RNA sequence: GCUGGCGACCAUAGCAAGAGUGAACCACCUGAUCCCUUCCCGAACUCAGAAGUGAAACCUCUUAGCGCUGAUGGUAGUGUGGGAUUACCCAUGUGAGAGUAAGUCAUCGCCAGCU
RNA sequence: CGGAGGAGUACGAAGGUGCGCUCAGCGUGGUCGGAAAUCACGCGUAGAGUAUAAAGGCAAAAGCGCGCUUAACUGCGAGAC
């Protein structure tokens, strides 16, 4: 009899926005466990890290600041 | 026996061997080397013996550096057993073989004992091998 | 010292060591005393009288030291006090030194226990005294268990030379 | 030397959220001779009012004390009503609320500007 | 001036991975010339002559000379590249001297 | 042309070594009276000032020493069609990583002082 | 019925906020005191820590302290997964 056998359920991470598209307030655009993206200009991050838009614009990627870090944002 | 003195872990997939052993093809350490043209696995006895021959032959002489070591484990089921019930247990250890890698190389001998030796160790391995030398490129 | 150190001291260790600039004269920044009192979670007594002798020898408020980090070889456990340590600057570590140069070492059975090495490599001198005693406090009696000091003195010179020229201009033994 | 570069880490948390907040800032830097008040633009690049202890007008005081800061103040603030700015966020710089700082923040609030 | 190689210039249709390999059939060897001042280019040579050169020991310490048409170009064999298993010379490298 | 503050950018821009700077600025610097401060200490934070020094620090310049950037060519991998089954070959499209030549001791913006 | 580990909790502060602070390791000296307690100066360096398993994260530190406190609120809630 063996020892394993276990597993969690699905969680469905990932982008859910990519860059070009347009968005409206609200929507959520990265699901991440950590901060693999940071929130940048009129985008917002929540209690789990999700980050989410608070403005209507195009969404952007980036690489930016001292630490090279990966940026979103959204341009109205 | 060779054999890694701890591991991380102590299973491993089955794997796919293929293409060529780029890394490893080139003699460095000795003048004259032992190099295999197929693909396959090298057990620790098959690496131990070969090694027995080749130092029996050229009387300890010079120096063998073996350039194979065996950190595969492969398991077996315990015979008479079903299909399922998890994974069998470890038995012995390989070492992936690419066509190209240098399995033995020899330092401080003459060309004709080290060949004569060389010779003798092929009759060992389960793969076509060749004999190289040291080269500027 | 303070006036004295700075009217003779400063002028004679220029001209002595050859320094271009008065600026990088030796000078003496702060003193401190520490003492390990381990296995103090047995009493719970000895390192209440250590504060007080701090305060004693120096007319400052003591701060209790936590150990950082637990070892099972010793008993300290992971944040539980097991030293103290004090620091004196400006005048007062002036006080100390010239107060503990001119009594204490008198004071003390042996002589030539501090050598004229035993710097740190940069210009600063630790000192390893036994005996509470030898201080402006009350004699064995009316005192409990005997403690020792560690004095390290730290200085603006850069090597043990200018260490050692300007700890002699003071009057230490070695 | 350690000491500038604590002052810029204490800095660096207020002028990131005042960035973010995307308000108009008001600067203030203090050496023991001057001291020193800019108002910058959202950006963070344009400087649109300026005052300090090197003006004219202050320069032959002692311009290192809280007196000065206060003129300091009112001078800063005066020049950011003729530019046009009315709310602005107060960046210390790394240095404590207190003293020079805080005299010059209290002249700015009695020349009328917002925080 | 004692090394000669006689070479064909490999242009773009003769470039890439298909073509290369085209040419190791053909018993061609593909080599690039790069340098000080000057353009890399890209030769194809006989394997014969590489074989033979790289024989002799002198020939990698010593300039020899690439000769396609009437261009001569006067180098220093920098890199080879070897079959894993065969050893044979895939692809060579000169710099200019 | 020098100095300070705030930004763009985040190593071709960084580290290391060597050398320079005091008119103004900055930095050390004096001591601790009132503000304020240290689980002790005017060390930091703070106040009130200029008797000294550009020593340290910070800036500026030089160096390819460490680091970083990096082709061309070839090789590995791979989508489609075909041929084979130790995992390759052909046609076509695509194409690294490592390494080689080589490059680098940054480049811009706003405001204010001193010539 | 493949290969490896965890959970059936904890915390009125281990929550909120304002202000403030950096770890781990090694080397030199310093009473007991040393392999390793505490003190002092350096060197190079995220290798420490994050109540707990692993992963994704962590300089405006999400790590670590102090004062005051209860937003560990009520009614909701555009828009998304
Ligand atoms: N932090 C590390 C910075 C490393 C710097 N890159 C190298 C450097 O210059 N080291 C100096 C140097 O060893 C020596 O000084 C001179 N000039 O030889 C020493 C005497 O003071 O001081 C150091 N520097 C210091 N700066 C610090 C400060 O202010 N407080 C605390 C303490 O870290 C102080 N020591």
């Amino acid at each position: 009899s063996t020892k394993n056998g276990r597993d969690s359920n699905p969680k469905m991470l990932g982008v859910k926005v990519y860059g070009g598209q347009t968005v409206t307030a609200g929507n959520i655009i990265v699901r991440q466990r950590g901060t693999e993206f940071h929130a940048g200009a009129n985008v917002g991050m929540g209690r789990d890290h999700t980050l989410f838009a608070t403005a209507d614009g195009v969404v952007k990627f980036e690489v930016k600041g001292q630490f090279g870090r990966r940026y979103v944002k959204v341009e109205t | 026996m060779l054999q890694p003195k701890r591991t991380k872990f102590r299973k491993v997939h089955k794997g796919r061997n293929t293409g060529l052993a780029h890394r490893g093809s080139t003699v460095s350490f000795g003048s004259i080397a032992i190099k295999a043209t197929e693909r396959g696995r090298m057990t620790a006895r098959q690496i131990e013996a070969a090694r027995r021959t080749i130092s029996r032959r050229i009387k300890r002489g010079g120096k063998i550096f073996i350039r194979v070591f065996p950190d595969k484990p492969i398991t077996e089921k315990p015979l008479e057993v079903r299909m399922g019930n998890g994974k069998g247990n470890v038995e012995y250890w390989v070492c992936e073989i690419k066509p190209g890698k240098i399995l033995y190389e020899i330092e401080g001998v003459n060309e004709d004992l080290a060949r004569e030796a060389f010779a003798l160790a092929a009759a060992k391995l389960p793969f076509k091998t060749t004999i190289v030398t040291r080269t500027v490129m | 010292l303070k006036a004295r150190y700075n009217d003779e001291l400063k002028a004679k260790l220029q001209e002595e060591l050859s320094i271009k600039n008065v600026m990088e004269i030796p000078r003496i920044t702060k003193i401190t005393l520490n003492m390990g009192v381990g296995a103090a979670a047995t009493d719970k007594k000895l390192l209440d009288g250590a504060v007080a002798d701090m305060q004693l020898i120096a007319g400052q408020k003591p701060v209790v030291t936590l150990a950082r980090k637990s070892i099972a070889g010793f008993k300290i456990r992971d944040g539980w006090p097991i030293g103290c340590k004090v620091t004196l600057r400006g005048d007062q570590m002036y006080e100390f030194l010239d107060r503990l140069i001119s009594i204490a070492i008198p004071r003390i059975r042996d002589f030539r226990g501090f050598s004229a090495k035993s710097f740190d490599g940069r210009g600063n001198y630790s000192m390893g005294l036994k005996e509470q005693i030898v201080f402006p406090e009350i004699d064995f009696d009316k005192i409990d268990r005997i403690r020792g000091m560690d004095i390290t003195i730290t200085t603006t010179a850069r090597t043990d030379d200018e260490g050692r020229a300007l700890m002699r201009a003071f009057g230490f033994p070695f | 030397n350690e000491k500038k570069q604590s002052r810029l880490r204490r800095a660096k948390s207020t002028r990131l959220h005042i960035r973010a907040l995307g308000a108009t800032r008001l600067c203030v830097n203090r050496t023991p001779r001057h001291i020193y008040a800019q108002v910058i633009s959202a950006d963070g690049g344009k400087v649109l009012a300026q005052a300090s202890t090197l003006d004219a007008s202050l320069r032959s005081g002692t311009t290192g004390n809280i007196e000065a800061a206060t003129k300091v103040g009112a001078l800063i603030a005066e020049r950011a009503k003729a530019a046009g700015v009315t709310k602005v966020a107060f960046d210390r710089s790394g240095f404590k609320y207190h003293g020079r700082i805080k005299a010059l923040a209290d002249a700015a609030r009695e020349g009328g500007l917002e925080f | 001036a004692n090394f000669v190689l006689n070479a064909q210039a490999r242009a773009e249709d003769k470039q890439g991975k298909g073509a290369s390999r085209r040419l190791r059939r053909e018993s061609l060897v593909p080599a690039i010339i790069y340098g000080g001042n000057a353009e890399p280019v890209a030769v194809t040579l006989e394997l014969r002559e590489l074989v033979k050169a790289l024989e002799s020991n002198v020939f990698f310490e010593e300039v020899v000379e690439i000769k396609v048409g009437d261009k001569v170009e006067n180098v220093k064999i920098q890199a080879l590249q070897r079959h894993p298993a065969k050893n044979t010379p895939m692809h060579a490298d000169f710099k200019r001297a």
